[PDB]
């Protein structure tokens, strides 16, 4: 997921 | 109200931990980087100095301007600030100037610190005609587009610098991943520069 | 509850010194290192790296009713308990480059991911085709497995690592090591991060 | 009456966030840089490492007290006082305060703060070995206030020094401090700064 | 004018810069 | 009592400025240095940059409690710590690890930070087979033996199982000895722990 | 009174911002530098990195207590005490305190603070290899107070130059001199004091 | 035991 | 004035320096 | 006195050192 490469996305979506 | 009354109110009703999301709409943060100097370029890190003009609205800070000052200078420790960070940063941002923001009677906050920071940018071809383009990715560290919305030669750059600015471009990038409904924003600052000759 | 109400409650009932052990069972801490850049390599056998430390755990005392309230809030780590994670082979004090804020979910889940610049003792090899391997041992500094249980993928490069770096990542493998000594009944856990890389 | 009372009053009525603008008149800030040492010159990236005393004076009438059967002056830590938001526009490093962060406050409300600062600047260090030497220009001013809130003033300035280190690798030729007041077409208020010109060369 | 080149001016005039 | 109750009691009755001298007897401090890495050696200036674990143990009966946990992790800011300093130190000790100590129900405090520090040592002949023997003198900065008694956990003469295999240097022997000197002027004795690090270059 | 009682009293009646001037007489501050090591000498920048113990003593009568059935001395952190605003007027770096920031307070009100300081100074290091060596001048004094508020004194000591100096140092101490200079300017009635420390040293060979 | 080589073990088992 | 070369003297005498 | 060579001793005995 491209989300995991983003800091705000990683913490907001528990990849 | 006098300056002392306005500053006391801001200090006493200070919620720097609380994001000023008014009517569930994101906080419109406007960022603009104005480059002052390019100090070191080493064989692949770049050490630069830049003014980070950051503007946003915090309606809770607002006051009646009638028979009162239109603007006041408030230390950022008493205000909420966006959690902006450069994703490609190698060093901790060093604030060189007094940590004060300008707050208008309508609740608008204008903070512009001078920052000395090192970045990961390919140093190969700095002496060449085209130079080397340095990409800087600024965005909120923990908030999504529904909480903090980020929006983007120089007449600020030192004549005594060893380097020369070719072009500075600042673009907004909004990406929505397949996993997640909320969009993710960033401001991509591309610094094109070369060594003087 | 609004964001201000949630943040006030967290701040007022703040126990950062207190480990959120829910009835004897340990705090399940999940750690994952995502390498962004390898800056300096000195031969001293040292390596200067920048990495994102994705740390997740549950703190049930921070939980709130998500009905007609935000699902998540951004809280400064000074208001929260954090695990005493440390790299055993670290030669430098970890330098946090990003805003010291964690994301707290309504169920009590804490997600903290700072960008850390740190130097490590590693066998540098670096110019060779096989590339030098750098072993990092992360674990709790004062708690055993019965108080804090550490957990880690074994591949990926990935989209994190800078294309403008002088070095190139070959493979990153994060493994859990649980050792129970003869002396002591409690087990001792650590996450071994193997970073094999080479010069471009 | 005594030092302890004066210091307690200053501490308790401390408003360091509040600019002491009396009757809507700006705060008259007087700045004067006295160069102590020039440590390093980077002819490559046009940098200069310098140590200087920043004599800053202003009036804060709210700090005033009756001098009759009381001390005329007291030493107050700057954390308990409002200080002007002065910054060097051409600064490349964070100003490093080397001395105790204490100011001298007079019974009339006058504040005298003079810290020793080690700072790096972007300067044309071309021909530092030459007889004419290099001229390093530093522009000081308020970071967030205009002339109607803080009025900056240079306190003569020519030519220095009795302050500069005799053991330094460099030699001061002339130090000039001038006030520059510019009013832009956009805006009615004026914008002030103190331009400090440091002419120096390498010794024999 | 050159208000935008000045730090005190840029923050004092949001309408101009 | 639960962990939260124990930590609240320690925090509320916190006297880090107060030495826990029980019945006018000194605080028995036990110090032991475990070398992790030797980074830089400057034979020109006779300096050495080292990483070491400083195992410090002492008793503070005011922290004691007792169906409750046997041990808790307390931040050192909430506890009194001995004013130990290396007289042989050229740099400020840099604490690399979380500043937490382990407090046992009996009042025993176990603090073991990882410290990066530079020292003045005779690094003459580091490349030789005999190597260089770097000596460090640790002691209380302001207290005498009747207020704080400093003692070495080992002797040792043990080398290391904690020292990095990837280091450019190799440990030959580590010797920690207690030195108690009573001067003619003064009735109270003066103590120190002399650490002796024998090491050489691998080649 | 026990140690805890004495330390609580000092903490509660703590006025670190207030100079302990008794009967409008100045605070007699006694300063003495004891050199431990000379680390770096930079010929390029004309600098010197020195390690030294700064023995600072003064009296603060408000800290005094009855020594009868009570400890004679206690160790107090300097954050709870008033300290003189001493500075090297010619220093190029911020003084780095290497040791625990604790002072020894005697029952009579005497404060003895002796931190180990690592500091860089402006030094003409040309001829450090010569027989005569190089001399470092350190001018120590109060940053904001005059002689009528803080008086500064170097002590009668002159026979300890190398008593604390590391045997493993690359440099060697020749002569250490700490003299008191009292200058009264024509403008002003109050005298101005400073302690001039001269450190004469050379490279070993 | 290898407990002494571990920081969490050394402080938990007063090696 | 020699007073101006002294830090304690400068801050104590605003009228002179 | 050997006391004067020790930091703890020096501050503990102002009469001797």
């Amino acid at each position: 997921s491209g989300c995991c490469s983003n800091p705000a996305c990683r913490v907001n979506n528990p990849c | 109200l006098d300056r002392a009354d306005i500053l006391y109110n801001i200090r006493q009703t200070s919620r720097p931990d609380v994001i000023p999301t008014q009517r569930d709409r994101p906080v419109a943060v406007s960022v603009s980087l104005k480059f002052i100097n390019i100090l070191e370029v080493n064989e692949n890190e770049v050490d630069v100095v830049f003014w980070q003009q950051t503007t946003w609205s915090d309606r809770t800070l607002a006051w009646n301007s009638s028979h009162s000052p239109d603007q006041v200078s408030v230390p950022i420790s008493s205000l909420w600030v966006p959690d902006l960070a450069a994703y490609n940063a190698i060093s901790k941002p060093e604030v060189l100037t007094p940590q004060l923001a300008r707050v208008v009677s309508d609740g608008e906050v204008l903070y512009m610190p001078s920052i000395r920071q090192r970045f990961s940018c390919d140093v190969s071809g700095v002496d060449t005609e085209s130079g080397a383009t340095c990409r800087i990715k600024i965005g909120s560290w923990t908030h999504h587009s529904r909480e903090i919305s980020v929006d983007p030669d120089s007449e600020y750059f030192s004549q005594y610098s060893r380097f020369e600015i070719l072009d500075v471009t600042q673009k907004k990038n909004s990406v929505t991943y397949s996993c997640c409904p909320e969009a993710y924003e960033d401001v991509e600052v591309s610094l094109n520069f070369r060594k003087k000759g």
